[PDB]
RNA sequence: CACGACCUCAGCUCAGACGAGAAGACCCGCUGAAUUUAAGCAUAUUACUAAGCGGAGGAAAAGAAACCAACCGGGAUUCCCCCAGUAGCGGCGAGCGAAGAGGGAAAAGUCCAGCGCCGAAUCCCCGCCCCAGGGCGAGGGACCUGUGGCGUACG
RNA sequence: UGUCGGCCCCCGCCCCGCCGGGGUGCGGUUCCUCCCGGAGUCGGGUUGUUUGGGAAUGCAGCCCAAAGCGGGUGGUAAACU
RNA sequence: CCUCACUUACCCGGUG
């Protein structure tokens, strides 16, 4: 069953950190650092 | 236990129920305590200062008896697995070097400052 | 099905055979992968040849290939002694080694051993550190003079060298070829039973 | 392409060119090489006599390269070697001759199918028939084994 | 000493090893199916399959009941064609040594299978010892020479035929023996022979 | 006056053969004087297997074509029963020696 | 996070500091090998790299 | 006849870690059909597929020969081309069907056990001293039922 | 948009040079000596399955059960070579 | 080969 396996798999919900992951690879996983002040 | 009494076991391992007798033993021990593998607590005095000895281990043991440099072989009973020191006394046997039994491999490990020796 | 003369068609086609259907649309595009991958590669080893290590010259196993020299796997233990080279050595110096090749004949033997000797002429050596010309490294005058080989490190050359034009013998008329053959043939067929006798 | 296809004029046509007593349905006598003996029996007979039964031994691992034995006939013997040279050793028949070694060029047995020239000639082959032998024999020449 | 080990080991059938074999059985098979040995029963065949005496090698003795594979078909009843009809005498791809190491890292999901070797027989009873690794122990961690095991590519190699007892059953191996799995696995090499490749210009 | 023909026993293309050490992989299983030492000690502690021991039963009534066809349905091929076979009649040639 | 930068603060150093401290990367991450766990060599590679590394050379044609 | 050593086996919300689930296109290990074709059908085919179960990674698997070959010999693995709809398999029916060589992409090789030398020369934990990289503790353990160094078929 | 044009802020690889903590020599020997190996595994029988593998390609169950100038393979079963 | 014995394999029963 494919549209059973379309309506609840990953990505049809919030991934409320999942999504956070995909945000933090894209600048390598920074971490302990913070911008540079004014 | 039982079952090895009910059993016949065959006399390469039987050969360990025929073990060293106390007296013998006692004396033995006696004379093995002043050839103790130095311990690591003196050992580094020895070092940073500025000789017969027991070799334990069955695999040093074995090359000793091979080379026939071992005057003297003592082996445990208890030693499990037994094929460890299945071999041992025929090996002592036909390089002609003195093996005897004694009871306890912890008795063995305490002579070389450790749980059991072989 | 069967309509007029024709072939008996086989197509192999009584699978699934879509699920499984590779197009090469990316053909092209592997190729400027495959290309950028050289070229990045030829970047993080400047000096050194972009093709790896110096190949041996084998010959091709079987009959039909008889005649054909390839560029080989590398160099044997055996033509490494002949040419001064330690087996350990020429990993380092960029010189392919596989142990597993033997040489049967002389022919082969001398064909790389002159290759490696070839090589290391051809070959400039830079010092671990500049401050410090070791024995085997080059001198400071060729190393300025030594730049990226492109292409495969020294090429197998077919010389197809021709037998001249000579004076058939009267002894070389004589040659009857195809009995030669004949009874070779022959000779080799009842060659077991003949070792009976 | 479709625009000189068969179908762009059989619009408006019912059977679409198969028929209105027997219609185009899917395979009405079999699917592939069914009924080769039963039905399709005379098809098979006429055109591929032969084709039901075994015939001869098998060979199991069967390598190509054991077998490989490419063949020349003499009426292209001299197609190895240059015009030139084939000319060259014509106004010189009395000893030089030039040697045409068929194994480096990608032949092993040599057959005496055409006529050869008159003018001597060395010929190196792996095999040799009984024919394109005394051919290169009563042209003049010899006929060198190679292996 | 460890010559002699294996030596005495091959001569099953000895009086010896016969009784050995006979006593070591009916005690493992007085213990739990899955039982964790203090030590290796066999230390020759144990550091011949890579185990060391440091922590973190651990052993686990494993009993499979042997036999074949009955097919798991209600009353035998397998609805299809009379190829298909066997319950009875289908023998399972995998070896039992395999089952016995899948069976040890399912238990212990944070260890690693490393290799396994055979302790005892019966009628319905092989033995195994199963030697696992702890691969967040930093005397494996820290040892350049077993840290490939450490990495995530490992975890339950088992389980994937990597192990030496479930390598066995996959059929690979150089040779005209196996021109099944050429190119890896069977399946790889099946994808592969049944892949059209239809080129661009064709 | 001769070449060298592509068939027949003297078939190939003439090239000196080159003579070296043999690859050390064949010395494999070659009996050592430690290696012997080692199965002969434990031959003494061990003794026969039940298939053996029956066999030298068969050797010592002069059944060697039993004796052959008794161990070849055990280990399996036939060059491994002759082995088997000469090794226990070296032995049992050994026992009433002493 | 003026709590958390003293918690960072006080566990510095430490050998045991609480999960909310320790970095976040990633379950599959933080189980790799450390970085002195991955430039540990044996003694055996020590000396392989150190006579047998490759050599910067360059070959004419 | 308690006190010790050891073995084997327990307990803990003990100290510190690990496993689980998701996803699953590609990948690995199993399991496994029938529609379908054979103009019926039972082997065969469908197919070592669908579905089912387990396990991963950015790739996986494979992999440095108990190989190919039979030659003037090749030389880990993977992939492409060709081999080849070929050898062969098959109610020898329907159908099925590789491999060696050759040409290319990429190439990188190696570690143990064992064997026997080296005073276990080895490791972990804890408590620390200096600058992730080095040391210390007459601290606790692991280990001779074998850690480390040398060394593995190319000797 | 075009100009690897300009400016600014983060950040990395490789090579070279000095200083610092850990590193420890390696080759050639028609010379001596010593050592050299993965068992319920191979193999055999049988069974089921799988394969183009056909007197059995692979795999597995059960039985048998190794050897060490041995063992495996050499696409037809077998003995000898 | 068969029968009768032995208990420790294995099997069954009882019991807090
Ligand atoms: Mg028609
Ligand atoms: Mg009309
Ligand atoms: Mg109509
Ligand atoms: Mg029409
Ligand atoms: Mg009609
Ligand atoms: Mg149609
Ligand atoms: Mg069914
Ligand atoms: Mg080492
Ligand atoms: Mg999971
Ligand atoms: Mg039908
Ligand atoms: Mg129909
Ligand atoms: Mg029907
Ligand atoms: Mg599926
Ligand atoms: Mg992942
Ligand atoms: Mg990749
Ligand atoms: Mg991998
Ligand atoms: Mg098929
Ligand atoms: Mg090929
Ligand atoms: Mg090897
Ligand atoms: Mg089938
Ligand atoms: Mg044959």
């Amino acid at each position: 069953s494919a549209k059973a396996k379309r309506r609840s798999t990953t990505g049809t919900g919030r991934m409320r950190h999942m999504k956070v992951v995909f945000r933090r690879f894209r600048n390598g996983f920074r971490e302990g650092t913070v911008p540079k002040p004014r | 236990a039982i079952l090895y009494k009910r059993l016949k076991v065959p006399p390469a391992i039987n050969q360990f129920t025929q073990a060293l007798d106390r007296q013998t033993a006692t004396q033995l021990f006696k004379l093995a305590h002043k050839y103790r593998p130095e311990t690591k607590h003196e050992k580094k005095q020895r070092l940073l200062a500025r000789p017969p000895v027991l070799r334990a281990g069955v695999n040093t043991v074995t090359t000793l008896v091979e080379s026939k440099k071992a005057q003297l072989v003592v082996i445990a009973h208890d030693v499990d697995p037994i094929e460890l020191v299945v071999f041992l006394p025929a090996l002592c046997r036909k390089m002609g070097v003195p093996y005897c039994i004694v009871k306890g491999k912890a008795r063995l490990g305490r002579l070389v400052h450790r749980k059991t020796c072989t | 099905a069967p309509s007029r003369n024709g072939m008996i068609l086989n197509p192999h086609f009584h699978k699934d055979w879509q699920k499984r259907v590779r197009t090469w649309f990316n053909q092209p595009a592997r190729k400027i992968r495959r290309r950028k991958a050289r070229q990045a590669k030829a970047r993080r080893i400047a000096p050194r040849p972009v093709s790896g290590p110096l190949r041996p010259v084998v010959r091709c196993p079987t009959i039909r290939y008889h005649t054909k020299v390839r560029a080989g796997r590398g160099f044997t233990l055996e033509e490494l002694k002949a040419a001064g080279i330690n087996k350990k050595v020429a990993r380092t110096i960029g010189i392919s080694v596989d142990s597993r090749r033997r040489n049967r004949s002389t022919e082969s033997l001398q064909a790389n051993v002159q290759r490696l000797k070839e090589y290391r002429t051809k070959l400039i050596i830079f010092p671990r550190k500049a401050a410090k010309p070791k024995k085997g490294d080059s001198t400071e005058e060729e190393l300025k003079m030594a730049t990226q080989l492109t292409g495969p490190v020294m090429p197998i050359k077919k010389v197809h060298k021709k037998e001249k034009a000579r004076v058939i013998s009267e002894d070389e008329k004589n040659f009857k070829a195809f009995a030669s053959l004949r009874m070779a043939r022959a000779n080799a067929r009842l060659f077991g039973i003949r070792a009976k006798r | 392409p479709t625009k000189k296809s068969k179908t762009r004029k059989l619009r408006g046509h019912v059977s679409h060119g198969h028929g209105r007593v027997g219609k185009h349905r899917k395979h009405p006598g079999g699917r592939g090489n069914a009924g080769g003996l039963h039905h399709h029996r005379i098809n098979f007979d006429k055109y591929h006599p032969g084709y039901f039964g075994k015939v001869g031994m098998r060979h199991y691992h069967l390598k190509r390269n054991t077998t490989f034995c490419p063949t020349i006939n003499l009426d292209k013997l001299w197609t190895l070697v240059s015009e030139q040279t084939r000319v060259n050793y014509s106004q010189k028949p009395d000893g030089p001759a030039p040697i045409i070694d068929v194994v480096r060029a990608g032949y092993f047995k040599v057959l005496g199918k055409g006529k050869l020239p008159k003018q001597p000639v060395i010929v190196k082959a792996k095999f040799f028939s009984r024919r394109a032998e005394e051919k290169i024999k009563g042209v003049g020449g010899a006929c060198v084994l190679t292996a | 000493a460890y010559k002699y080990m294996q030596e005495l080991w091959r001569k099953k059938q000895s009086d010896v090893m016969r009784f050995l074999l006979r006593v070591r059985c009916w005690q493992y098979r007085q213990l739990s199916s899955l039982h964790r040995a203090p030590r290796p029963t066999r230390p020759d065949k144990a550091r011949r399959l890579g185990y060391k005496a440091k922590q973190g090698y651990v052993i686990y003795r494993i009993r499979v009941r042997r036999g074949g594979r009955k097919r798991p078909v209600p009353k035998g009843a397998t609805y299809g064609k009379p190829v298909h009809h066997g319950v009875n005498q289908i023998k399972f791809a995998r070896s039992l040594q395999s089952v016995a190491e899948e069976r040890a890292g399912r238990h212990c999901g944070g260890l690693r299978v490393l290799n396994s070797y055979w302790v005892g027989e019966d009628s319905t009873y092989k033995f195994f010892e199963v030697i696992l690794i702890d691969t967040f122990h930093k005397a494996i961690r820290r040892n350049p020479d077993t840290q490939w095991i450490t990495k995530a590519v490992h975890k339950h190699r088992e389980m994937r035929g990597l192990t030496s007892a479930g390598k066995k059953s996959r059929g690979l191996g150089k040779g005209h023996k196996f021109h099944l799995t050429i190119g890896g696995s069977r399946r790889a090499a099946w994808k592969r022979r049944n892949t059209l490749q239809l080129h661009r210009y064709r | 006056v001769r070449y060298p023909m592509a068939v027949g026993l003297n078939k190939g293309h003439k090239v000196t053969k080159n003579v070296s050490k043999p690859k050390h992989s064949r010395r494999r299983g070659r009996l050592t004087k430690h290696a012997k030492f080692a199965r002969d000690l434990i031959r003494e502690v061990c003794g026969f297997a039940p298939y053996e021991r029956r066999a030298m039963e068969l050797l010592k009534v002069s059944k060697d074509k039993r004796a052959l066809k008794f161990i070849k349905k055990r280990v399996g091929t036939h060059i491994r029963a002759k082995r088997k076979r000469e090794e226990l009649s070296n032995t049992l040639a050994a026992m009433r020696k002493a | 996070q003026t709590q958390k930068e003293n918690l960072r603060k006080f566990y510095k150093g430490k050998k045991y500091k609480p999960l909310d401290l320790r970095p976040k990367k990633t379950r599959a991450i933080r189980r790799q090998l450390t970085k002195h766990e991955e430039n540990l060599m044996t003694k055996k590679m020590q000396r392989k790299s150190r006579l047998y590394s490759i050599r910067k050379f360059a070959v004419k044609a």
